[PDB]
């Protein structure tokens, strides 16, 4: 088979955990564990998994740190995508299951990770796509591990060499832009960032957004035309001014109003360093 | 409630069979075949081994805390005291494995979506019969329980072979509601235009949606954005336009010259973008079409069970 692909039934594949915007995962043993996401889609094109292969090539060289390690691909029984198990439960889980309490210290140095993994991954022009705190894992308690970047082909089914983009999953973390779904690029570095800011604004306030509307659709809608934005005024007292005022830039409404991961990182490791 | 004497010996029956029902287990329940998946849920068919009964029941996996979780399922134990002709039958909800199980009575016509697509197109006098339906479900969630329902829908209409058409999926948990905010997305909507700028008013979004609903069955097609010219006499929009679409656009409007004057009208009251000047329950209740399709003799059972394939 071909370069990083993992012929069929050498994955024991193992207790299914759940299905998120674009696949279902279960734990299975590889040389070790490993999460195993079968795609949506299961039915792709020449086109789409030649496409798809490129797209792997690009992934598998994103090693650091702050990357949860992409491991291989199946083609065989079905399209599938192995990447590193994390022990313990995804930032999601912490902040709004588990209601893990962090110290301030703690909830900066969550973030700094997560912009060194995401500065990281756009010095390698990769675009996430879907950060939000269900794809940032505390692995063993300790690195932050970002996962689900990129995949953008298999993030809609493809009818010949076109594909039609459709919203999946949560939409609380994309940007206006991305919520429209108008541009030619909805996604970009900025759109990285607004979901970033989000995630910033989930460390400081401990809350999803939009706690106080219960209607997806109206969401949807004010996001999209810019009439609606997080109540900033639920972050938590002893959050530094200097990560409210980062928080509001990554969450600009105009995605070219928004600072990029460089600066992003310098900002909270300066604020990390500056702090009681 | 008013029922005719079928209806409350169908009642009656319902609350005979549940009391049979203890509580509900997983272990207790045996796969029989699927009935169907939305965006956030998958339903089956299964056997209630203990009781006998077939029930489809509902999982719906939530990455919620368990405080949340927990007034979930107290907040659906009000589906208990939901018993009407025009309301889904409920046997249970509980959690499991991860997951929130929601068993209701099995409807084996299906949804009106499912139904749609086997019809091509659903005809008037069958759609009157619907419409009197859903306004009474509508009326007896307002009247008996202050609920509003917040998910009409083709999908979310169910029908069996005994001719009863009966609303599910309605607003009972506002918590499950907002948690399901949270996690999923639909690719197309029947949200009323002012609810989505936050605008609450009542019952009068659940009516805007039938009306939506209406005129997709009897069309054959989700009417936003309106079907265009010769696409009309043979007789995809991405999910933030066609919301755009829904506040910022005429509201659609049955085809001229296909369809009564009465049932137009009808639609189109419902369809009113003010949310104020859009007829209300009652006022629909006594409209002409309704006032018609009232009397009118529809062997809608037989109906459907032609267009599902199914026998009489
Ligand atoms: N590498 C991993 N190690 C351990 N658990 C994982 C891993 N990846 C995903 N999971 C879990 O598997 C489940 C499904 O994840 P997933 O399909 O990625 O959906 P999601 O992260 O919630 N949203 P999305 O990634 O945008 O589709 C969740 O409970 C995750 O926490
Ligand atoms: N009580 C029932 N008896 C029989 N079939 C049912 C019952 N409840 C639901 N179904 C079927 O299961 C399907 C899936 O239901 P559901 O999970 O609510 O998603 P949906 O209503 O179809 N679409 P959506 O609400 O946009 O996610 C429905 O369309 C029906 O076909
Ligand atoms: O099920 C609901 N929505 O559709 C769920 C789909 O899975 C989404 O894809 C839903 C939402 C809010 C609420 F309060 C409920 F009680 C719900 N379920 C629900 C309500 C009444 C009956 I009788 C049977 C039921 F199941
Ligand atoms: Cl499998
Ligand atoms: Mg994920
Ligand atoms: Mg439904």
């Amino acid at each position: 088979s071909d370069d990083w692909e993992i012929p069929d039934g050498q994955i024991t594949v193992g207790q299914r955990i759940g299905s998120g915007s674009f696949g279902t995962v279960y734990k299975g043993k590889w040389h070790g564990d490993v999460a195993v996401k079968m795609l949506n889609v299961t039915a792709p094109t020449p086109q789409q998994l030649q496409a798809f292969k490129n797209e792997v090539g690009v992934l598998r060289k994103t090693r650091h740190v702050n990357i949860l390690l992409f491991m291989g691909y199946s083609t065989k029984p079905q399209l599938a995508i192995v990447t590193q198990w994390c022990e313990g439960s995804s930032l999601y889980h912490h902040l709004h299951i588990i209601e893990t309490k962090f110290e301030m210290i703690k909830l900066i140095d969550i973030a700094r990770q997560t912009a060194q993994g995401m500065d990281y991954l756009h010095a390698k022009s990769i675009i996430h796509r879907d950060l939000k705190s269900n794809n940032i894992f505390l692995h063993e308690d300790l690195t932050v591990k970002i996962g689900d970047f990129g995949l953008a082909t298999v993030k809609s089914r493809w009818s010949g060499s076109h594909q039609f983009e459709q919203l999946s999953g949560s939409i609380l973390w994309m940007a206006p832009e991305v919520i429209r779904m108008q541009d030619k690029n909805p996604y970009s570095f900025q759109s990285d960032v607004y979901a970033f800011g989000i995630v910033l604004y989930e460390l400081m306030t401990g809350q999803l957004p939009y706690s106080n509307i219960n209607n997806r659709d109206q969401i949807i809608f004010m996001v999209g035309r810019g009439y609606l934005s997080p109540d900033l005024s639920k972050v938590r007292s002893n959050c530094p001014k200097a990560m409210k005022r980062l928080m509001a830039e990554c969450l600009k409404k105009k995605r070219d109003e928004r600072p990029l991961f460089p600066q992003i990182l310098a900002s909270i490791e300066l604020l990390a360093r500056s702090l009681p | 409630l008013e029922l005719d004497e079928q209806q409350r010996k169908r009642l009656e029956a319902f609350l005979t069979q549940k009391q049979k029902v203890g509580e509900l287990k997983d272990d207790d329940f045996e796969k029989i075949s699927e009935l169907g998946a939305g965006n956030g849920g998958v339903v089956f068919k299964v056997s209630h081994k203990p009781s006998g009964l077939v029930m489809a029941r509902k999982l719906i996996h939530l990455e919620i805390k368990p405080a949340i979780r927990n007034q979930i399922i107290r907040e659906l134990q009000v589906l208990h005291e939901c018993n009407s002709p025009y309301i889904v039958g409920f046997y249970g909800a509980f959690y499991s494995d991860g997951e929130i199980s929601i068993c209701m009575e099995h409807m084996d016509g299906g949804s009106l979506d499912q139904v749609l697509k086997k019809a091509g197109r659903i005809p008037e006098q069958i759609l009157g019969k619907v419409s009197i339906a859903v306004i009474k479900g509508l009326t007896y969630l307002r009247e008996k329980h202050k609920i509003m329902h917040r998910d009409v829908k083709p999908s979310n209409i169910l029908v069996n072979s005994r001719g009863e058409i009966k609303l599910c999926d309605f607003g009972v948990s506002g918590q499950l509601i907002d948690a399901m905010a949270n996690a999923f997305v639909g690719t197309r909507s029947y949200m009323s235009p002012e609810r989505l700028q936050g605008t609450h008013y009542s019952v009068q979004s659940d009516i805007w949606s039938m009306g939506l609903s209406l005129v997709e069955m009897a069309v054959g097609r989700y009417p936003i954005p309106p079907p265009d010219a010769k696409e009309l006499e043979l007789m995809p929009m991405a999910i933030f336009e066609l919301l755009d679409y829904i506040v910022n656009e005429p509201p659609p409007k049955l085809p001229s010259g296909v369809f009564s004057l009465e049932f137009q009208d009808f639609v189109n009251k419902c369809l009113i973008k003010n949310p104020a000047e859009r007829a209300d329950l009652k006022q629909l209740m006594v409209h002409a079409f309704i006032k018609r399709s009232d009397a009118e003799e529809v062997d809608f059972a037989g109906w459907l069970c032609s267009t599902i394939g199914l026998n009489q």
